RNA sequence: GUGUC
DNA sequence: GACGAATTTGCGTGTCTCGACACG
DNA sequence: TGACACGCAAATTCGTC
């Protein structure tokens, strides 16, 4: 839901589905194709916005289908470096914290959280924050949490492709504690 | 597949909201729910996206108010990208203004900050 | 977790084909296993493959007692792997001999620089660099350049006299240098002659023999003079730099082909195996690779190493052509073997024998008989043949009750199907072992069903001695229980049948796209005049005329 | 835009169009005619051509690379 | 020229210059002369970057250009001039061993900028030297120019062809003038170091060192003197030194050496009556003159290099047979063992191992129009030229492998390196503010044992490889001087 | 006219067919295979498969007769459909600094 | 296979191919030579034209540039036979749309 | 005539070991001289360290990008007149 | 190899 | 008068020299 | 056991030092 990217690909229409409009068909089979798929570096596709220009169809001898090469713009979720967003924390780990978005269900913050964070999981998941300049503040974070506002940095792109003969998180983000949710910010 | 331009036509979240609201209301009337998993993936994506958008207090703003607020903020300097970065969330607090622009201490003054603050509070409802 | 986008099935076409020769380094890079053993079969419990051998199962399976090793599969989904064999002494090639004797004439043998002038090199290069170049214009350019390189015997870059280059024997190169003329005495030949008497005080049987002592280029000096040639003058030498390179002309690393390309013969006679001639030649040349490495330590003279070297060199060159001319009688084998070009060259080859032939299925042939009770585009097919032949078709909304009745009829009756295929899962099921009453109901839209030959089919009928294009035609099929071929006598002249000993053949199109193409072009009503002159060929015969 | 090609329908294109239509009708395609009770969609593929109800466009390519669009209904069928 | 030199210069221009320029540079070695548009087309690079690469290559006098058929400009890259970038440290050291830091810092910037004016050399040398001193920052321009004149009159830094249509035809003259300076604007005069002079000096050094450790320490002073009088009259191609007599030699001998006339003639005749045959006397009953032979000495040097290579690789017993067959040309297989007392088995083994590596040739002598490998005579002979030319092709791939190994280890411990170097600047600026030993124990234990042990080995490995590189490229220089002398431009 | 458009009067033999046509595997499928294949490997040229024999061997439909043209499906299609107008990106509003 | 004693088929030689060529039919000529005789699906690479396996190359050791095509088994056998004769048929793929 | 079933190693252990190098104060002087020549010509304007840099979105941090772009004067007078940047 | 077209 | 250069002609060598089916 | 297109090579003539 951040950047709309233009793409081009050939889409074959079934020979029995000729009663529906070619535009409606193409739009439906391009919505079904790129629905919940992650790509190399552009990001994660969400849906289809619209087609720009539609070329003619070709009937190759041998199959009998209809191939059309159309340019379409799909909405991909790819934020930039200095962007603040809110999330609901899934759980805690001794290495960062595991938080999720609405659809994107994998982001984890590293130990770089605050000035005095302490982590220890004896039986449950605990994140405590000590803050002493001249008075005493103790903030406690347990099994679940909501409304954490942070900046998404250290973006990583890993590709999964079959290595060797054919006989797992493609998108990775971290967060810096900015505004834990009373409200106490961090600068 | 081939890509003409990788990063192009940076859009907003309300545009996605408006596009996904009318996308599913006509899909359930027309669609036969024929392909189970292929349609299930799209349904899940759209549902999670619309839920995240509806939890975001930015759905009660039609495009004309967006255009008016953008023309109002066009006035001073702020930034092309920080324009919609500031519109993505509610800047009601003065601390979030300091985090919107990475350096908001030397460029302008805080009085002009509360000015645009009340300008935005007069724009978005609650 | 989220799934990554991936292309469903990569479907592409072939644009063009490029030809090129590989290097031993790339050969080893592609190769999988290195064969060092000559023992084909291990002398243990049963016939079993020996590891690191020529008949190994790591290059691909050829029979059905053992699975594959690289990727677990069977003989259907297995393409093949290659191997590399290192040779002790580099050897000559059988097809790249003319290229080598031409390059030896072009480039020097003392400096490794093409003998041309700076002003002529550019006037050849700009003519070479043209937007339009055919394969014949480069055939004559090498011819034109070899002439100017052979006119001059003294190079302009350095000051050494080369001589000339001609071949001798079968695979032997003698560079004619140190010529002794009777006009003036050259200092180079003088030093050459003074350099030889320093050893003719032990054996006085070479002073009558040194007068024709010259330079004999061996593969060791040839391969190294191909490594000192500049890459600048290669584009002018008419050699594609991206495909090939001048050094890659001497074989020193042999590429073991896949094992699926050389199937083994089995006998129900003696519990016996029979290998391919390629495998036997490989086991014979590997035994020559180990007999030379033993003699250097064991201690041999120059000639006893030289004849083993050139034997190993000739057995590798006779492995591809295998019909080379000018072989010494002591080296000539008496029994005949076929090589790599013998699979290509010949009537029973692979170019016009397999590729052009490609024997067809769903066909037959039977003696013809007269039947003046049919039409011009009709032919009678026996029921026994119609029961064997099947035609696959997909079930539409109009073909539901028409093929349900046929599958209810059965395979033993003439109108009916034998194999049934499902819509999504592509697998065929018999109609003789299973029940027909239940599969008739179990039918969906878009199901392939192969039924027997029915009346009203575009079926091809022809003869074997085809000279003109009207020797093959397409008619409508008709089932008649007489166990013989029948057709009208008027169309006997195009086939030129004599109706006493003629056995004509018949073909059945399988795809629907070709069933409509043989009806409009190869039609009996359409094809009535001949393209030669324009006269109608089908009018009448003797009896009707009388 | 003016056509520089003969208007008569060739048999080479007639056969290929008939084959394509026969292969497409057997793919559960919407028929462009009310057919009689009869199988072998090849037999009814000629019926649509005789009535000029075939939605297929013929693209003729020239040696240089020029494309020419022609309609099956615009072509003249002679037999 | 070949794939080895092209692969070497590719890395040499990728580590010295940039990737874009080295691409066009390597593309200019596969095709001799090509138009600018055709180059920009087939290379795949845009026009601006191609022009940048071309002007970079021209500024370092690495590529030449000529006017062709209509008005076109054909560029040509010479690989021999490119392969001389591995001897820059040796050139600077040879300039610094005779002269002082003046000549070193004058010539080290002439090879990093190619065509440069002397007003710029004096400028930059003066600036750097004033910045080097602490209290007295006074550097005379006259002493900087004095070493420049010493280079100019000894023929070390010459003038490149100046400016005398689609382009201008650069012309060269014999006007090596030194325009009189004006020290606190002279344009159109650029100076450049002369490399053949350095090659001649290295040849004299090698000759005198060989004749030193060969026979005597004193006769090398005499030959170096005989090689000092001919620096002006003799050139590189000339195989025979201009004739010189003993009476003129006794005039110019070192100041700290008192050797009389007849014993000097004694030394000279001992140098003449010598199997090495470096100096040859042509005289009379009265007197005469001596002439130094350069080619027959370079041949001996290359021969000694070949025997050293075969002795280090194969063995001393094997080099013994190599020298035995080099002495007795065209010897036969069974008669080599009656000379060399070596067991027949491993003798034949050594002979075949040598011949299978292209170290020896075998010549055929048949008695029949048929080859008849049985009924023929084989003879073993040695060729010096081809062996030197084939070792030269090995040295280049050796240097290429060394460079690839040196560049390989840097990119696995790279982020570790610029991360440990980033911690260096954190405390380097902190120590200026105030020294905290607690912030020192922070960096004492912040780096782990394998985090600090990697640089320790990497520096040693890089040093070893860069030190082997020079010992290898001196051998190619000693080997390329014997190949070019026998080569006669017809 | 087949043996005169080149400029020389050719005959239909192995040498004449080697001169009139330009395909490697085609010339190899007529007479000696080793010579033509080795010459092609030595030269190292590229061959665009467009002959009937090449298209039959490799498996491409030959572009002679029925394969000379291309069929196009005629259905309800729109080249340039009306796209959704933007409410955010209009550059006369988005003025850079 | 050859012969009736082993239940073989019929042979389609060149003289009968000339009759189909003179007519001008390309669909049936390809249907009864490639579709009904030997239809094989092979895979090669775009970087370097070579016969791979399981969508994987042993020359580049990467499955990025991998594609497939339909070829008769005879042609693939001829390619695998010629590659052992120092004759490598470097192939260049393309899209049928291209 | 014996047969080997286990293939030889890819690195056959050599006959003798390599030779140690010669070292003098001039040798490490030349080593450091080469190590500084490489680093300095890596930091020269002639060395093109700018192939092309792509930037998708513009940021506000434009202060820490003040790179000094001083090309050397190409001296077009003593240069091919056809080539004009 | 034999037999037929 | 005598030597380097280019022309015409006898002689050496390689490739195939239609298709199809059936049986032992 | 016919077909002639390729090389390979020796006899011979115009020409200029
Ligand atoms: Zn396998
Ligand atoms: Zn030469
Ligand atoms: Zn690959």
């Amino acid at each position: 839901m951040f950047v709309l990217v233009e793409m081009v690909d050939t889409v074959r229409i079934p020979p029995w589905q000729f009663e529906r409009k070619l535009n409606d068909s193409i739009a439906e089979e391009l919505n079904k194709k790129l629905a919940n798929k992650v790509v190399y570096n552009v990001g994660l596709c969400i849906c289809l916005f619209d087609i720009t220009k539609l070329e003619d169809a070709y009937v190759f001898p041998g199959d009998g289908a209809s191939h059309t090469k159309v340019h379409f713009r799909c909405v991909v979720f790819h934020p930039f470096l200095d962007e603040i967003l809110i999330g609901k924390i899934k759980g805690c780990s001794p290495e960062g914290v595991h938080v999720s978005l609405g659809f994107f269900d994998d982001i984890l913050i590293p130990p770089e959280s605050l000035q005095q964070p302490a982590k220890f999981d004896e039986a449950e998941q605990v994140w405590v924050w000590e803050y002493e300049t001249e008075e005493g503040a103790h903030d406690l974070y347990m099994d679940t949490g909501e409304e954490i506002r942070f900046r998404v940095v250290d973006e990583s792109f890993v590709d999964t492709s079959p290595t060797g003969p054919s006989s797992e998180a493609p998108y990775t983000l971290v967060g810096s504690i900015s505004e834990p949710g009373s409200w106490w910010t961090s600068n | 597949m081939e890509v003409k331009d990788a990063n192009s036509a940076l859009l907003s979240n309300y545009e996605v909201f408006q596009l996904l609201t009318d996308l599913k209301e006509q899909r359930k009337e027309s669609g036969k729910n024929k392909h189970s998993s292929g349609q299930q993936n799209l349904n899940t994506i759209t549902y999670e996206t619309l839920k995240y958008i509806s939890k975001t207090p930015c759905r009660h703003q039609s495009p004309e108010i967006v255009r008016e607020f953008l023309t109002a903020l066009k006035s001073h300097k702020l930034t092309k990208a920080e324009k919609l970065q500031l519109l993505n969330h509610r800047p009601v607090t003065a601390v979030e203004i300091q985090l919107m622009v990475e350096e908001s201490e030397e460029r302008l003054t805080e009085e002009q900050i509360e000015a645009l603050l009340h300008t935005v509070t007069s724009i978005l409802p609650a | 977790v989220k799934e990554q986008f991936r292309e469903t099935d990569v479907a592409k076409k072939i644009s063009h084909i490029c030809f090129g020769m590989k290097s031993p380094e790339e050969m080893r890079q592609q190769a999988h296993i290195q064969v060092v053993s000559k023992n084909l079969y291990s002398q243990d419990n049963q016939h079993a493959p020996l590891l690191y051998g020529v008949l190994d199962h790591r290059m691909g399976t050829s029979e059905k007692d053992r699975p594959c090793e690289t990727c677990g599969k069977n003989l259907a989904d297995c393409l093949g792997h290659y191997g590399y064999i290192d040779l002790e002494l580099p050897c000559f090639h059988v097809g790249y001999f003319r290229a080598v004797i031409g390059i030896l004439q072009m480039i020097c043998k003392t400096c490794c620089h093409i003998m041309l002038s700076q002003e002529e090199k550019k006037q050849f290069l700009d003519y070479l660099k043209r937007p339009g170049l055919t394969y014949l214009q480069k055939r004559g350019l090498k011819k034109k350049i070899s002439d100017k390189c052979r006119k001059k015997n003294i190079c302009h870059h350095c000051g050494a006299f080369n001589g000339t280059v001609k071949k001798c024997g079968l695979l032997k190169i003698i560079h004619e240098k140190y010529k002794t003329n009777k006009k003036v005495v050259d200092p180079i030949v003088s030093n050459f002659l003074q350099s030889f008497e320093t050893a003719i005080e032990h054996n006085k049987e070479v002073e009558p023999l040194l007068g024709r002592a010259q330079e004999n280029l061996n593969p060791l000096v040839v391969l190294n003079l191909f490594k000192r040639i500049p890459a600048e003058d290669v584009p002018l030498l008419l050699m594609n730099p991206e495909a090939g390179k001048p050094s890659d002309l001497i074989l020193t690393r042999l590429l073991v082909p896949p094992l699926c390309i050389r199937p083994s013969v089995v006998s129900d006679l003696k519990s016996g195996t029979n290998e391919d001639d390629l495998t036997m030649k490989l086991t014979e040349i590997i035994f020559l690779n180990d007999v030379i490495k033993k003699h250097r330590i064991s201690g041999a003279k120059t000639q006893m190493i030289m004849e083993d070297w050139d034997f190993l060199q000739l057995q590798c060159a006779l492995y591809i052509n295998s019909e080379l001319s000018g072989i010494p009688l002591n080296m000539a084998p008496k029994k005949w073997t076929r090589g790599f070009v013998q699979r290509l060259k010949g009537k029973q080859g692979r170019f016009r024998g397999n590729l052009s032939g490609k024997r067809v299925d769903f066909s037959g042939r039977t003696v013809i008989s007269p039947d003046p009770n049919l039409r011009i585009d009709e032919v009678a097919v026996p029921v026994h043949v119609a029961k064997i032949l099947t035609f696959p078709e997909k079930v539409n909304k109009a073909n539901i009750n028409f093929l349900r009745k046929l599958v209810q009829n059965g395979p033993e009756v003439h109108p009916g199907a034998n194999f049934i295929q499902q819509r999504h899962t592509q697998m065929k099921r018999f109609l003789k072992y299973g029940n027909r009453e239940k599969m008739a109901q179990e039918l969906k839209y878009g199901d392939i069903v192969e039924r027997h030959l029915i009346d009203g089919d575009v079926v091809l009928f022809n003869r074997q001695p085809s000279l003109h294009k009207l020797s093959i035609m397409a008619h409508l099929a008709r089932v008649k229980p007489h166990r013989t071929f029948r057709f009208n006598e008027c169309v006997c002249t195009p086939y030129n049948a004599d109706f006493d000993g003629d056995e004509m053949n018949l073909h059945l199109p399988q795809t629907e796209e070709a069933k409509a193409e043989a009806l409009v072009l190869m039609g009996t009503k359409a094809n009535l005049v001949t393209p030669r002159n324009g006269e109608p060929l089908i009018a009448a015969i003797q009896d009707f005329l009388t | 835009q003016k056509r520089i090609t003969t208007p008569y329908m060739t048999k080479y294109e007639r056969a290929r169009v008939l084959g394509t239509r026969a292969l497409q009708i057997a793919m559960c395609a919407p028929v462009m005619v009310e057919l009689e009770g009869e199988t072998d969609p090849l037999l009814i593929a000629m019926k649509e051509l005789k009535a000029r109800k075939i939605p297929i466009i013929i693209r003729r390519y020239l040696p240089d690379g020029s494309y020419e669009d022609w309609g099956v209904d615009e072509l003249i069928i002679t037999d | 020229m070949t794939q080895a030199e092209i692969k070497l210069c590719s890395l040499l221009l990728q580590e010295h210059f940039g990737e874009i320029v080295e691409k066009i540079g390597v593309h200019l070695i596969r095709t001799g002369s090509q138009p600018l548009r055709v180059i920009a087309h087939d290379t795949g690079t845009s026009l601006d970057q191609v022009k940048k690469a071309l002007c970079v290559l021209v500024q370092h006098n690495l590529v030449s250009y000529q006017v062709h058929k209509r008005g076109v400009v054909e560029y040509e890259a010479q690989c021999s001039r490119v392969l001389r970038m591995l001897r820059y440290p040796r050139y600077i050291y040879t300039t610094k061993t005779l002269y002082s830091d003046t000549g070193e810092l004058i010539v080290e910037e002439l090879l990093l900028n190619g065509k440069l004016t002397m007003s710029a050399v004096v400028k930059k040398v003066a600036d750097r030297l004033t910045e080097t001193m602490e209290d007295g920052k006074t550097m005379d321009y006259a002493e900087v120019s004095n070493t420049f004149v010493r280079l100019a009159d000894t023929h070390f830094v010459q003038r490149c062809p100046s400016v005398p249509a689609p382009t201008l035809v650069i012309n060269e003259k014999d006007m090596y003038l030194v325009p009189k300076l004006s020290l606190i604007p002279d344009d159109g005069i650029y100076w450049q170091a002369n490399l053949d002079r350095f090659h001649q000096h290295f040849r004299d050094q090698a000759i005198v060192s060989a004749v030193a450790n060969r026979m005597d320490q004193t006769s090398s002073e005499i030959v170096r003197t005989m090689l000092r009088m001919s620096e002006i009259t003799t050139s590189s191609s000339a195989p025979f030194t201009q004739p010189l007599s003993s009476n003129e030699i006794f005039r110019s001998l070192p100041v700290g050496y008192n050797i009389s006339k007849q014993v000097l003639d004694q030394y000279l005749t001992l140098l003449a009556d010598d199997p090495l045959e470096f100096v040859g006397k042509s005289g009379d009953s009265g007197g005469g003159m001596y002439v130094i032979n350069l080619h027959k000495a370079l041949a001996s040097l290359a021969t000694a290099t070949l025997e050293s290579v075969v002795q280090e690789r194969f063995g001393s017993r094997c080099a013994r047979i190599f020298r035995l067959v080099l002495q007795k040309k065209h010897i036969e297989q069974k008669q080599v063992e009656d000379f060399a007392m070596i067991p027949a088995k491993e003798a034949k083994d050594m002979l075949y191992k040598m011949l299978s590596e292209n170290f020896m040739s075998l010549q055929e002598i048949p008695k029949t129009p048929d080859h008849a490998p049985s009924r023929t005579f084989y003879l073993y002979t040695v060729n010096i030229l081809s062996a030197a030319r084939m070792l030269l092709h090995r040295c280049y791939k050796s240097i290429a492998n060394l460079i690839e190994r040196r560049q390989f280890e840097t990119k696995e411990n790279k982020r570790l390196l610029e991360k440990s170097q980033r911690v260096e600047a954190i405390i380097a600026s902190m120590q200026a503010t105030g020294a905290e030993e607690a912030q020192l124990q922070e960096i004492e234990e912040m780096i782990t044992a394998p985090e600090r042990q990697q640089l320790e080995t990497l520096k040693r490995n890089v040093n070893k490889l860069d030190a082997s590189e020079i010992q290898v490229d001196e051998t190619i220089f000693l080997l390329e001087s014997y190949i070019e002398c026998t080569m006669k431009r017809q | 006219d087949l043996m005169t458009y080149k400029g020389e009067v050719l005959g239909i033999t192995r040498f004449g067919l080697a001169k009139m046509k330009e395909s490697v595997l085609m010339l190899a499928s007529f007479e000696k295979t080793a010579d033509h294949l080795f010459d092609a490997a030595y030269f190292g040229q590229k061959d665009s498969v467009c002959g009937v024999s090449e298209c039959i061997i490799m498996g491409i439909p030959m572009n002679i007769g029925t394969g000379l043209f291309k069929l196009l499906h005629k259905a309800d299609r729109d080249p340039n459909p009306p796209k959704r107008p933007l409410i955010f990106d209009t550059n006369e509003f988005h003025i850079p600094l | 296979t050859e012969g009736r004693s082993r239940d073989g088929g019929l042979r389609l030689g060149e003289m009968e191919r000339d009759c189909l060529i003179g007519y001008g039919a390309s669909m049936l000529l390809l249907e009864r030579l490639m579709i009904s005789s030997d239809a094989f699906e092979v895979d090669v690479c775009g970087q370097c034209g070579l016969l791979g396996y399981s969508g994987w190359c042993h020359y580049c050791k990467s499955s990025c540039h991998v594609s497939s095509l339909r070829i008769p088994y005879a042609c693939k056998l001829l390619f695998q036979e010629l590659q052992s004769m120092n004759i490598i048929p470097r192939l260049k793929l393309s899209k049928y749309n291209e | 005539p014996d047969v080997v079933l286990k293939p030889p190693p890819l690195f056959p252990d050599t006959d003798y070991k390599p030779v140690p190098l010669k070292t003098g104060e001039g040798e490490e002087y030349m080593l450091a001289l080469k190590q500084e020549l490489r680093e300095t010509m890596k930091r020269m304007p002639y060395f093109i360290e700018t192939p092309e840099e792509r930037q998708d979105i513009e940021r506000y941090s434009k202060r820490y990008m003040k790179v000094y772009k001083e090309e050397w004067i190409p001296d077009w007078r003593r240069l091919p007149r056809e080539m004009m940047p």
